[PDB]
């Protein structure tokens, strides 16, 4: 369960076995959540609405950067 | 030179362009001082150039500031005061 | 009475400075938490450097062909020769421009080909 | 000589082998937790442990 | 402009305290002989090292060659802005003195000779032709080593540097220079030393 | 010692530590514009060069023949030699450029917070 | 002019007395003949060879000085060869050495510019590895100075390079093999140092290896 | 002189991480209900807490505490109080406090 971007990233880093060490990557590795879509104006309206929403829900989780299961690491690679 | 012409005032001498183009490019910098950091850098190079200057004054013809004046004290201290870039 | 008081002092000062220096070494401290804080020290230096490492190998992945050169050389100053004295930043900027005129004669032939 | 160390290690010896501690007596639970739940912890630090 | 900035306070601090040194001889016993037996003390060694400066007159003739010597390398050691400004008040001197060497062929052929026999210069340049490397070499060994040339021989300190090299290994080495003082240094230093190669000797 | 102090007093000023420059700074600033000798007499400079709140083309003619004048000196250092060491200063900005080049690059491929974040740990572990 | 080159070659290889007069008086004779590289091959072979008489040495130390211009780098290189192996009993007339010290000086220079263009860190590179094993009164020498005029030098001050030596070399073998220890470096270096002043008497190898 | 460690203080480090999984392992050689390839490729925090529980059982077991004595510069009345005084500092810097 993951894409070719993050798979492009992942071989990319080399020489990784800790899973601590792969988590100081986090912030390279949310780049393949790419979301790619136009900036029509529904668009836009979306875009601005599912961020705020995401926000939200990212606060009630209130996970650290520690525990990502959302974020595809060591294993997956 | 003739200081006197530009001193005479003038309707469309008042009323004409004063800033070209070109000004505007090799004068933007000025407006940096709304940057407290600016400020407070110029603030520190004024007042050690007034320090080398009081240092120096025992040479005839230059007098350092004093502190005890009112006018110096306040013309260096309120200089930056209420300044805002948004006002012409 | 004086000195006496000023010398103990002096050798808990001393006593202090030195557990907080080498209480790495050894193991009078349960756990070793000062060795488990050096070796936790040592990881993210390690760490931090791989990490820019494997950013470098990213971007270089990533990078066209044609000025994949051009990075290899930016990077190679960036890692060695920033901190070198003796590296010349001349002889890289030389090296850049023979690149760049490379790239103009490559440009000024689709141009006017 | 009731040296500092040796009587610190006999002193641990005499408390650990006292069979107060056995942990063949003791359910090991996170405590703080509102129902009562068994040791989270990794299996690299109940080894440790 | 801060180099100017610390030279300037650094000029004030010198002059006061050239002005303590005076007042301090003419109270007290007013003897060089004296003085001179408190070189070696631990704060006359860090004044020393902090005002000392071979084109000012400040301990002129008090110190000997041995003192003068091990001041400047606590210094050139231990003190980066203290080196900075003594580097710049060094630029003074003005000494400026350019020697060439190796006049006679014969005798640079001879030393050519001698050091290609004893010495493989492919370690130290890879395809290229060995006379051509040893006057780079020779060529390097001017840039950078020539202020020894006052006291020391061009070929002896060549030959002792190309000892020093080749002792290490006979074979190309590969060499990495750190200043622990520093952070990236100790942290680029501790990442590539390795306590396995040093226990292999590699 | 009265004299050594002094020659040491002179030897601190001398020209490759105190800048003529500075010192000619230093004057100008202390002094005038009608007490200032290089600039008192001198009309153009004090009106024409100086005197003007907006003096561009003067400006502009001056920066061209600067401009030709040392692009024609550069070219020919390069063409005549170019094994001589640089000034600090050249040397400093060129590594500058180069830096920045560097960071440019880093920043095109990678994102804000992953930079935030490693500056931020490299920060720490400074500290 | 080939045949020639042969017997030369060939007599040269057999080493004979009468042989060697005879290439003297045949290659004196046709000096003329001979264009630069045959001048400048048997001059190499007679050079390696140790054998020629002191006029033959001293016509040819002529016809070098006439026809330097000429000459590339291999010519170059192959008299510096043989007028360094030349006869004991050639002091040369004060034109051809200095010749010699200015070609070989150029081609130094040139060979230290080329490789530091296309490697930057060739200078780094020979200087630590020169001053790894160095003494610490080595590594204590000042830096360069800028030599560059300008507003800099004129009415500026340009800071130094200096900064702290106080530094730690990791010397690490590309290939792998272990490296020599402290005994043994001193033990190479102190070989060396003997076999140096074995050769020249007047060396202070000694003194500078004392010293640190 | 500084609390940073240099190199040859790290290859002792990961020795003794070696040598407490190493003692693990000896100790619990007879336990069926052991595996022992859990500890192949262990994370930073998997080797600190095992660095934590780590033990040298060939270092003295007796206390190491003990008295030094460090001869003292008895004051000197022929001097006056800021000479002896700068002796004494002198002579803490130079030889007492090293
Ligand atoms: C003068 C008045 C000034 C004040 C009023 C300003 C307007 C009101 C305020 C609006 C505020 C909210 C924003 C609303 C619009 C949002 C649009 C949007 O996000 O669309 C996504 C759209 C798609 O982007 P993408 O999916 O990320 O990638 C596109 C790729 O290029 C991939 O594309 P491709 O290569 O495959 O080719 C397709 C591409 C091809 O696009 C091109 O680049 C081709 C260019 C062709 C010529 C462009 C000019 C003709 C159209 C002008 C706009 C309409 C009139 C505006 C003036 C109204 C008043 C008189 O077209 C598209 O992808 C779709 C474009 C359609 C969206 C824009 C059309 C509406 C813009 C005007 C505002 C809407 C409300 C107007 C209300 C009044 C009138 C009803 O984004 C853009 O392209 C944005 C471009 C920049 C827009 C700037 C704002 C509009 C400026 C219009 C010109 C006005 C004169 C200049 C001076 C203005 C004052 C400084
Ligand atoms: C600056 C200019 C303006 C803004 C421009 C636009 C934004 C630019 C910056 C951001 C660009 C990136 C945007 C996001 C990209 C996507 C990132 C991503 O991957 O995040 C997704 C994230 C992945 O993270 P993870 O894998 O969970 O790892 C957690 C780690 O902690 C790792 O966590 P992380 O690092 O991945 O954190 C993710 C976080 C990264 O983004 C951020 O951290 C945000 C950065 C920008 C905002 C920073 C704000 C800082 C505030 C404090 C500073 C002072 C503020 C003072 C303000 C004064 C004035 C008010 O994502 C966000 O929150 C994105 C929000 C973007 C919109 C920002 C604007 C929000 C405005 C809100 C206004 C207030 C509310 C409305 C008004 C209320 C009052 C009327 O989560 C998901 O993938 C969600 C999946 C969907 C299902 C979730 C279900 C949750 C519930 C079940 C949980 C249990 C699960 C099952 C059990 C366990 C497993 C078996
Ligand atoms: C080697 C080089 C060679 C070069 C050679 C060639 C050279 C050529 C010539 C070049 C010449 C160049 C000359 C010029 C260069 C220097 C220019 C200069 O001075 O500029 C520096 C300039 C100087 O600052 P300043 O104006 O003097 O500061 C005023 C004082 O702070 C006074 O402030 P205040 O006290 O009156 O009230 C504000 C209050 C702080 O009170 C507040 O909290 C104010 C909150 C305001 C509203 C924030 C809303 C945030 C939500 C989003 C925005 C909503 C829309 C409305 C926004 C309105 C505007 C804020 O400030 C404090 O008291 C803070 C304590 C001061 C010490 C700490 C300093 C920290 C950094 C400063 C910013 C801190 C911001 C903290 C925000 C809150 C965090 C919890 O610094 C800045 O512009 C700020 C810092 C940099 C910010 C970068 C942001 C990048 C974008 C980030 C996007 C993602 C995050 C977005 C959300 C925010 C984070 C959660
Ligand atoms: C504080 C005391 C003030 C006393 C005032 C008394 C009145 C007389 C003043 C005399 C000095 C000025 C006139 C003579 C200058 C002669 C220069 C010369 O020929 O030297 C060659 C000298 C050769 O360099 P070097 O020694 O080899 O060192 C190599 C370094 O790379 C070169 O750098 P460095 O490490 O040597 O240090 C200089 C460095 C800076 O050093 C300092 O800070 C200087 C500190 C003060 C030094 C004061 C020395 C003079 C003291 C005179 C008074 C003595 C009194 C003694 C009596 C007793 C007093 C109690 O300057 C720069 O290179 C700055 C360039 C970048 C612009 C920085 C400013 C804007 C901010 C840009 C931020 C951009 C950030 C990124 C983007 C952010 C976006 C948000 O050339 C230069 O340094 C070129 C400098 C070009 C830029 C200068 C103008 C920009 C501002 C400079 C810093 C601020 C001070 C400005 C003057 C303030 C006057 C009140
Ligand atoms: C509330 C205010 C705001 C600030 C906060 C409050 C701060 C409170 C600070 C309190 C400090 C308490 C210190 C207690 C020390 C007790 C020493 C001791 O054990 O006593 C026995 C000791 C017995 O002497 P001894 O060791 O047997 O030696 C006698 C032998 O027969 C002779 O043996 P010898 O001949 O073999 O060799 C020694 C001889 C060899 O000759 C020397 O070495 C003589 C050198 C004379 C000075 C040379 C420089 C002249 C230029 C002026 C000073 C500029 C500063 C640079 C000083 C460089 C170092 C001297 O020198 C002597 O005779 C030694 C005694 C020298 C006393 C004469 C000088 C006194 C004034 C010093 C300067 C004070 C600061 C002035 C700042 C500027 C004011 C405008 O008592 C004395 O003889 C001297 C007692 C001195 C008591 C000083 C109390 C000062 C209280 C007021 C402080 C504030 C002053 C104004 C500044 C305000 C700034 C805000
Ligand atoms: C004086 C001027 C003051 C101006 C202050 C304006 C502040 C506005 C603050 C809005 C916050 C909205 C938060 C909700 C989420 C928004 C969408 C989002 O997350 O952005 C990323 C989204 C997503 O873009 P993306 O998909 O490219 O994201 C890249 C990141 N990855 C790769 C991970 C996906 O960006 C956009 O869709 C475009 C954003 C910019 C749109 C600009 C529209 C015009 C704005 C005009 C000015 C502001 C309005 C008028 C103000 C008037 C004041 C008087
Ligand atoms: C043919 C040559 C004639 C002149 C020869 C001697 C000139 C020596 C002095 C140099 C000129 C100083 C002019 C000062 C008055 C002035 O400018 O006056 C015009 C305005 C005055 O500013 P204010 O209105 O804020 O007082 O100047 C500016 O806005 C700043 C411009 C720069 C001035 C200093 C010079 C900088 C270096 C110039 C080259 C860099 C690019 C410049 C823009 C194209
Ligand atoms: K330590």
């Amino acid at each position: 369960q993951t894409n070719k971007e993050w798979w492009n990233l992942a071989k990319n880093i080399q020489d990784v076995k800790c899973q601590q060490e792969l988590n100081r990557y986090n912030d390279l590795l949310s780049q393949a959540y790419t979301l790619s879509l136009d900036n029509t104006i529904r668009n836009l309206v979306f875009k601005a609405k599912f961020y705020s929403w995401l926000f939200v829900i990212n606060w009630f989780k209130a996970f650290p950067d520690d525990f990502h299961p959302f974020i595809p690491g060591l294993e997956m690679k | 030179s003739d200081p006197f012409k530009k001193v005479e005032r003038d309707y469309h001498n008042e009323r004409s362009v004063h800033k070209h183009f070109a000004s505007y490019p090799l004068k933007f910098w000025w407006g940096l001082n709304k940057f407290e950091t600016i400020q407070g850098i110029h603030s520190i190079l004024g007042n050690a150039a007034d320090l080398v200057v009081s240092t120096l004054s025992f040479i005839p013809g230059v007098q350092g500031r004093n502190n005890a004046s009112y006018i110096e004290n306040s013309i260096r201290v309120t200089r930056f005061r209420g300044f805002d870039d948004k006002t012409q | 009475a004086i000195r006496n008081f000023v010398f103990k002092i002096s050798n808990q000062i001393q006593n202090l400075a030195a557990k907080r220096s080498l209480a790495y070494l050894n193991q009078i401290d349960s756990q070793s938490v000062p060795s488990r804080a050096t070796i936790n020290m040592k990881d993210q230096v390690t760490q931090m450097q791989r990490e820019i490492d494997n950013m470098a190998n990213v971007i270089r992945a990533q990078i066209p062909d044609e000025d994949r050169a051009e990075f290899e050389i930016l990077k190679k100053y960036y890692v060695t020769g920033q901190h070198d004295s003796l590296v010349d930043p001349q002889d890289v900027l030389l090296q850049l421009d023979r690149i760049q005129v490379l790239k103009n004669l490559k440009m000024i032939e689709l141009n006017e080909e | 000589p009731e040296d500092e160390g040796i009587e610190q290690q006999l002193d641990q010896q005499e408390v650990l082998l006292s069979g107060r501690y056995d942990p063949k007596l003791y359910d090991f639970q996170e405590g703080y937790t509102k129902n009562p739940e068994d040791d989270q912890t990794s299996l690299i630090e109940k080894k440790a442990f | 402009m801060t180099a100017l900035f610390l030279h300037i306070l650094w000029s004030i601090s010198y002059i006061i305290i050239n002005i303590l040194y005076i007042f301090l001889s003419l109270l007290l016993s007013n003897n060089n002989e004296k003085i001179k037996q408190y070189n070696s003390n631990y704060f006359i060694k860090i004044l020393l090292v902090l005002f000392y400066n071979k084109n000012l007159s400040f301990y002129k003739n008090l110190l000997s060659e041995d003192e003068i010597s091990k001041i400047e390398f606590e210094r050139l050691k231990n003190y980066p802005t203290l080196v900075l400004i003594h580097s710049n008040l060094n630029k003074l001197e003005k000494r400026n003195k350019i020697i060439n060497s190796f006049i006679n062929f014969k005798t640079k052929y001879r030393f050519y000779k001698f050091i290609s026999t004893n010495f493989n210069l492919q370690t130290i340049i890879k395809n290229c032709n060995d006379k051509i490397i040893f006057s780079t070499l020779l060529y390097i060994v001017n840039l950078n080593y020539s202020f020894f040339y006052k006291t020391i021989k061009n070929t002896d300190l060549i030959v002792y540097l190309l000892a020093n090299k080749f002792s290490i290994l006979n074979d190309n080495i590969i060499v990495s220079k750190f200043n622990i003082s520093k952070f990236n240094d100790y942290i680029k230093y501790i990442n590539n030393t390795n306590s396995i190669d040093t226990y292999l000797e590699n | 010692m009265f004299l050594g102090i002094f020659k040491d007093v002179i030897k601190l000023l001398n020209k490759k530590v105190v800048p003529v420059y500075f010192w000619f700074f230093l004057y100008c600033f202390l002094s005038t514009m009608d007490t200032n000798i290089f600039v008192s007499s001198c009309s153009f400079l004090k009106v024409e060069v100086f005197g003007k709140d907006e003096n561009t083309t003067l400006v502009l003619l001056f920066y061209v023949f600067y401009s030709l004048f040392n692009f024609y000196l550069s070219r020919i250092k390069n063409k005549n030699n170019y094994l001589v060491r640089k000034h600090l200063y050249t040397t400093e900005l060129l590594i500058e450029l180069i830096l920045f080049k560097y960071k440019l690059i880093i920043l095109k491929f990678s994102s804000i917070k992953y930079i935030l974040n490693f500056n931020v740990r490299k920060f720490i572990l400074f500290n | 002019m080939s045949a020639l080159l042969k017997e030369i070659l060939a007599l040269t290889v057999k080493s004979e007395a009468a042989l060697w007069k005879g290439a003297e008086q045949k290659v004196l004779s046709g000096l003329n003949n001979l264009a630069k590289t045959e001048l400048v091959q048997i001059t190499h072979h007679f050079g390696v060879n140790k054998q020629g008489s002191e006029a033959l040495w001293s016509q040819l130390d002529k016809a070098a000085v006439g026809a330097f211009p000429e000459l590339s780098v291999d010519e170059t290189l192959q008299l510096i060869d043989g007028f360094g192996e030349c006869p004991d009993s050639y002091t040369l007339s004060h034109d051809l050495n200095q010749r010699l010290l200015v070609s070989w000086e150029q081609l130094g220079k040139l060979n230290f510019q080329k490789l530091k263009e296309t490697n930057p860190y060739f200078a780094s590179d020979i200087v630590n590895q020169l001053d790894a094993a160095a003494a610490e009164f080595i590594k204590v020498r000042p830096a360069a100075e800028s030599e560059a005029g300008g507003f800099l030098n004129s009415l500026g001050v340009s800071s130094s390079f200096n900064t702290t030596k106080n530094d730690i070399y990791v010397v690490q073998s590309a290939s792998g093999k272990k490296l020599n220890n402290k005994e043994q470096r001193e033990a190479y270096v102190l070989e060396k140092a003997q076999k140096y002043l074995k050769e020249d008497p007047q060396s202070k190898i000694l003194d500078i290896i004392a010293q640190k | 002189n500084s609390g940073n460690a240099l190199h040859s203080e790290y290859g002792y480090l990961e020795l003794l991480s070696n040598e407490s999984v190493q003692l693990y392992k000896d100790y619990y050689e007879s336990d069926a209900e052991e595996d022992f390839k859990v500890f192949e490729n262990l994370s930073s925090k998997e080797k600190l807490v095992m660095i934590a529980n780590f033990e040298n059982n060939l270092l003295p077991k007796y206390d190491r505490s003990e008295v030094h004595l460090i001869p003292k510069r008895q004051w000197e009345p022929a001097f006056g109080v800021w000479e002896n005084f700068l002796y004494d500092i002198t002579e803490y810097a130079s030889f007492i406090a090293p």
